[PDB]
């Protein structure tokens, strides 16, 4: 699948490139007697891609459906280990099922990856998820029902509010930060109705388990939208609990704490750009130099956290200076000195000045 | 002729990375061109002489006229305005012309005069304003003295039957930089309906638009005649490098020649706003589609495709505009025989200073570029190194290597976990038979009772460099059968836990094949090859995989404190062997231009030493300018040698593959100071993007109050430290220091003067 130098083309019998859509083989091999050995496509599959940490693997593949008494399995296994399965030609592997314990109702589906990386190695992955399909049994299930179908009456009574406050009412007057936070909310709750209305409008796989229960129950769909609908309704709950400061000005003291905030947000933002290019700039080095032989460093991402871990003095600089001696605790000095007690102070400084004119802009008049 | 390629889901950061440059360049000098042309719209409305225009020479005046005098000459142009006053030229009356005319040529020939007056004309003759010097003597002290007439015209330099050689020179030296729209951003006439902000539009919509362009014919346009991609070799070829960047500008135009007829020409209703979205859309799609095409790209072509791009723009500059500012000066001197063509020193400054900090952002941009190509021009074989170095020491046991304490363990180590590696079916392709390179150091130690770990080391001498037979020192015949096989002139300073080596040392081949490696281990074991004084063992072999296309250089290093145990140390070095001899490839290309910027900030140093003269030294600006031409030169001459090096060793294995070793680790240490250099000076960089945000009016009191405020931080230091220094002399501060919060109130203080002092203006 790669190509292979021709001065070592002598040595270097084949070559396996890494997993893509593009270099996925698609033909028998080994004793071609069952779908162990026979590609078989995405579509009739039914399956997904996954986005593992290598890359993103697509939902097609050779696979089997192991049996349901231990001691034929173990034979299945068995002989799928005699005739070699795993080639060094093979990217990942998947294992999964899912349970029921029926003394609550919740089900629980269980996903289990390993990669193989190109470059050798293992690498694996676990996912356990606790589904529930069979909602509607007892009488706080039609509570909940009832409560929810509630929040949707609010959410349409908060959009309409609030589009009575475009054209009927004031054009085009956004900066405010307490009407661009009341349509998020709103925009969010919208796409959290839409995506729990698709999730529980088709349950079909339930029911084509239900009626032979001697098949695999394709429940990785359901599992992949609950989680991206628990990821909606939690940050909507962060904003509504956000949205109480609107309405925390019953005193004269309280009044001039959110002034002072009000009024200091404009000079930190300016001074928070000037931060984070700083920051940026220490973590695109790391990156570079360290980014190879720590793994505290292997991604950006990873470099940002770490910097984030090291403001808070967790991490321990014990290998830094393995990678390199030279720029090693050379980098975590300037760090600490240039943004922990020149950088970090600045963003106190301007917030006490602040506060203290705020104060006498009460007390003159 | 196309095909949709959509491959995978690859990405390629070069052409990410040019055409994400060209947009923030532009979003950036929009203010600033904002900020320029509003001073020339608020405006609109001296190397010259005080010009004697007193004119107390016309009479019999009753009604009102207006004069024009153009300041022509080289780099020199302008007109005049409204006479500000009550008299106004009246009947029997004038005045003594005096504006703003700063354009004004040298001491040569700059002469135009016109005169139109609305409704009659006066019985009268003003002559000239006949001005002899004030200040540069930008005009001559002559006149013609001729009568005033309905549209009256004098020319002369120091009627006119045949205009045409005479017009054309007119309007060519009118438009021959007016019309080049590419640094036409500079020299925009006044009173004038293109405005200096959709000059920087269309100039990003032909940048864009040869990026588009160049970004179609490789890698979507593959199938014509298939001379397109791998058959044509990267390096400058002038048969498809040169040429493809013509056809693209070529063919661009009628595009952008057509957008032009909405901006000029305009005043043709609301036109300009809808130039400008069309504009803003086709910039966006060109991006967009070269993005989605280049993302397949492979890493040979990507570099022609931006010299192709390069050259495109040499095109637009050199011959392309020229022609069409000759096109256009012939059709208006050929149809339509057109005829024509202590607050004031506060505002040129401005000018000037808008102007300089205009013409030094596109140096920085380019430069930025470079620096940006040359370290993270390849930023894909990144987690692939970081995945092979975890997989060569989970697979090799590096904890029980690194765990090893009797000095006998190595021989169990290498006949357990290393041969079945090194040899197997077809396990982990190897490139290069192992090393067992060995120091005596002659001077056979004496140990120490056992128990805790002897500090960390001590109780060394010397090194041996003789020769020995086989056992120990017997040399009959010739030479020792373990001979000591003198260090390489390069590749070898380990620099161990307490020791500094070299690449010499006894030498062990260990063989080809596992029974011959086998064969050879136990004979060395049994002849007491390694229980003497024995300072090192320095296993170090090799690793390659060609599904990423990287190198590994390998060491396993224990050494012996004192006779009896060991600590071990091992070293897994991925790099890229990307060699000198391979091309033009891009490590080259930003590798000669980075040269290139270390020599223009050279020279601009020298004629800044040589026009201030002596005692330029003790400043800022005399000082971190060297380093940064230090730096640069040094991050331009540590990639080159790493590619020599490159070459040097892959022919000197190439030649005796079979049964050598060549030792490629320096290069594995080269390829990595040269990552070093490239990602310190981008640090530099994007420090002083930060610095220069003190253009705001509301947010340069950042750095005045981080500047003056740091002697106190630093005389702060310092006393904290000096005390620490002092405390310890008896015989944490910044727990302490971090606890006081003074550097807090010190920045505090100043902010507030600082915030005091800037609230009056
Ligand atoms: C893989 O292909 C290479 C070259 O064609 C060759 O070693 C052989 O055909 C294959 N090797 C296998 C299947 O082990
Ligand atoms: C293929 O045949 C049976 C199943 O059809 C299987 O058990 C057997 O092991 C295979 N034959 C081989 C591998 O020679
Ligand atoms: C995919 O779903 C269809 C729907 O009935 C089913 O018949 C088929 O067996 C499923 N695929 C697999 C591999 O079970």
């Amino acid at each position: 699948s790669c190509s292979i130098p021709q001065d070592l083309r002598d040595e270097i019998k084949e070559c396996y490139d890494v997993y893509s859509v593009s270099s996925e083989d698609r033909a028998p091999f080994g004793p071609r007697n069952g779908t162990a050995w026979i590609y078989t496509s995405e579509k009739d599959l039914n399956g997904s891609s996954h986005w593992g940490i290598i890359a993103t693997y697509s939902g097609a593949g050779y696979y089997l459906d192991l049996s349901r008494t231990r001691e034929e399995t173990a034979a299945q296994v068995a002989s799928l280990k005699k005739n070699v399965w795993l080639d060094r030609g093979t990217r990942a592997t998947f294992i999964d099922f899912s349970v029921y314990n029926a003394n609550i109702n919740l089900f629980c589906v269980v996903r289990l990856l390993v990669e193989f990386p190109a470059t050798g190695g293992v690498i694996p992955s676990w996912q356990f998820q606790p589904l529930k399909l069979i909602r509607y049994v007892t009488t706080f299930d039609f509570f909940l029902a009832a409560c929810e179908i509630i929040f949707c009456f609010f959410i349409f009574y908060y959009v309409v509010e609030e589009i009575l406050e475009i054209r009927i009412h004031k054009l085009h007057y956004f900066r405010s930060f307490w009407n661009c936070l009341d349509v998020v909310i709103v925009v969010l709750s919208v796409v959290a109705i839409g995506i729990n209305i698709y999730r529980t409008s088709n349950v079909e796989v339930l029911l084509q388990f239900l009626e032979d229960q001697n098949t695999f129950p394709n429940f990785e769909h359901l599992a992949y939208w609950q989680i991206q609908f628990n990821n909606i309704a939690a940050v909507t709950v962060f904003f509504v609990w956000i949205k109480l400061f609107k309405f925390i000005n019953f005193n004269r003291t309280m009044s001039q704490l959110s002034t002072t905030m009000s009024r200091c947000a404009k000079d930190l933002f300016g001074f928070a750009i000037m931060f984070f290019i700083i920051f940026l700039a220490y973590a695109q080095l790391a990156y570079l130099v360290f980014g190879t032989q720590v793994d505290d460093f292997s991604t950006f991402q990873e470099c940002i956290f770490t910097q984030f871990r090291i403001i808070l003095g967790d991490i321990n600089f014990a290998e830094i200076e393995e990678a390199n001696r030279v720029l090693g605790p050379i980098y975590f000095t300037t760090f600490v000195f240039f943004m922990f007690f020149i950088l970090l102070n600045m963003f106190a400084a301007i917030i006490a000045d602040t506060y203290s004119e705020v104060k006498s802009d009460l007390a003159q008049q | 002729r196309f095909v949709f390629p959509e491959p995978t889901a690859d990405v390629n950061y070069i052409v990410m990375l040019t055409c994400a440059v060209c947009l923030v360049t532009y979003m950036v000098m929009a203010a600033i061109l904002h900020k320029l042309d509003q001073l020339d719209a608020s405006r609109g409305r001296r190397f010259k002489y005080e010009i004697l225009v007193k004119t107390g020479w016309g009479r019999g005046s009753g009604t009102t006229a207006h004069v024009g005098i153009m300041l022509y000459g080289v780099d020199s142009r302008s007109g005049h305005r409204h006479l500000d006053g009550d008299r106004a030229f009246h009947r029997n009356s004038l005045d003594i012309f005096r504006i703003a005319t700063p354009h004004s040529l040298g001491s040569v020939w700059k002469i135009r005069v016109w005169h139109d007056n609305k409704g009659l004309s006066p019985a009268w003759f003003l002559q000239h304003v006949i001005v002899r010097d004030l200040q540069t003597a930008r005009s001559a002290f002559f006149l013609v003295n001729d009568w005033l007439s309905v549209e009256t015209e004098a020319n002369g330099g120091l009627a006119a039957l045949l205009r045409f050689r005479r017009l054309l020179v007119a309007e060519l030296q009118r438009g021959f930089f007016d019309k080049h729209i590419w640094l036409s951003i500079w020299d925009r006439p006044p009173r004038s309906r293109f405005t200096r902000i959709q000059r920087a539009t269309c100039c990003v919509l032909l940048i864009c638009l040869f990026l588009g362009a160049n970004a179609v014919w490789y890698g979507a346009v593959g199938d014509s005649a298939y001379s397109t991609g791998h058959v044509s070799r990267l390096s400058p070829l002038s048969v498809d490098t040169v040429a493809v960047g013509l056809v693209s500008s070529v063919v661009v135009y009628p595009v952008y020649l057509a957008i032009l007829f909405l901006f000029r020409m305009s005043r043709p209703a609301w036109c300009a706003s809808l130039a400008h979205g069309l504009s803003l859309l086709l910039v966006a799609v060109a991006v967009a589609v070269s993005g989605w095409v280049g993302a397949s790209f492979p890493p040979g072509v990507s570099v022609a495709w931006l010299l192709s791009s390069s050259a495109s723009f040499l095109a637009s500059f050199l011959g392309w505009e020229p022609l069409k500012v000759l096109l256009e000066a012939l059709y208006f001197s050929l149809v339509a025989k057109r005829l024509h063509p202590f607050l004031a020193k506060e505002e040129a400054r401005k000018v000037k200073r808008l102007h300089g900090m205009l013409r030094s952002l596109l140096v920085y941009m380019l430069f930025l570029l470079v620096t940006l190509l040359a370290s993270y021009g390849d930023a894909s074989c990144h987690g692939h190194a970081y995945r092979l170095q975890s997989a060569i020491k989970q697979e090799l046991h590096s904890r029980a290597f690194l765990a090893i304490t009797r000095s006998e363990e190595l021989w169990p180590w290498m006949a357990h976990v290393l041969l079945p590696y090194v040899h197997g079916n077809q396990s982990s392709p190897e490139l290069g038979p192992p090393r067992l390179r060995q120091v005596r150091l002659q001077e056979a130690l004496y140990p120490d009772p056992p128990g805790p770990r002897v500090h960390t080391c001590s109780a060394a001498g010397g090194f041996s460099t003789s020769d020995y037979d086989v056992g120990w020192e017997s040399p009959h015949n010739g030479s020792g059968t373990w001979a000591y096989s003198a260090p390489d002139l390069l590749g070898a300073w380990s620099w161990g836990s307490c020791a500094v080596y070299d690449s010499g040392g006894y030498v062990q081949e260990l063989g080809l094949s596992l029974e011959e490696s086998r064969d050879r281990l136990r004979f060395l074991q049994l002849h007491n090859w390694l229980d003497n004084r024995s300072r090192a063992v320095f296993l170090e072999l090799t690793r390659y995989s060609p599904a990423v296309g990287l190198h590994a250089a390998v060491t396993l290093r224990l050494e012996f404190p004192a006779a009896g145990r060991a600590l071990a140390a091992l070293s897994v070095r991925p790099f890229a062997l990307r060699r000198l001899s391979a091309g033009l490839s891009l490590p080259l290309l930003t590798s000669v231009c980075l040269l290139l910027f270390a020599v223009h900030f050279a020279v601009a140093e020298a004629r800044t030493w040589h026009r201030e003269g002596r005692w330029r030294v003790l400043r800022l600006g005399a000082w971190a300018r060297w380093l940064l031409v230090a730096l640069t030169a040094a991050t331009a001459l540590v990639r080159l040698a790493q590619l020599g090096a490159a070459d040097r060793q892959w022919t000197r294995f190439v030649r005796g593959r079979p049964r050598r070793f060549t030792s490629f680790d320096q290069v594995a240490q080269l390829s990595s100071a040269a990552r070093g250099l490239a990602a310190s000076l981008l640090f530099l960089l994007l420090v002083k993007a930060a610095q220069q945000l003190r253009f705001v009016r509301q947010w340069s009191v950042f750095g005045k109050t981080l500047c003056r405020a740091l002697p106190e931080l630093l005389g702060v230091t310092l006393g904290l430290v000096v005390l620490g220094v002092a405390y310890a002399q008896l015989a944490w501060a910044l727990r302490l220091w971090g606890a006081l919060r003074l550097g807090a109130v010190i920045l505090r203080w100043r902010y507030h003067a600082l915030r005091g002092e800037l609230y009056r203006p």
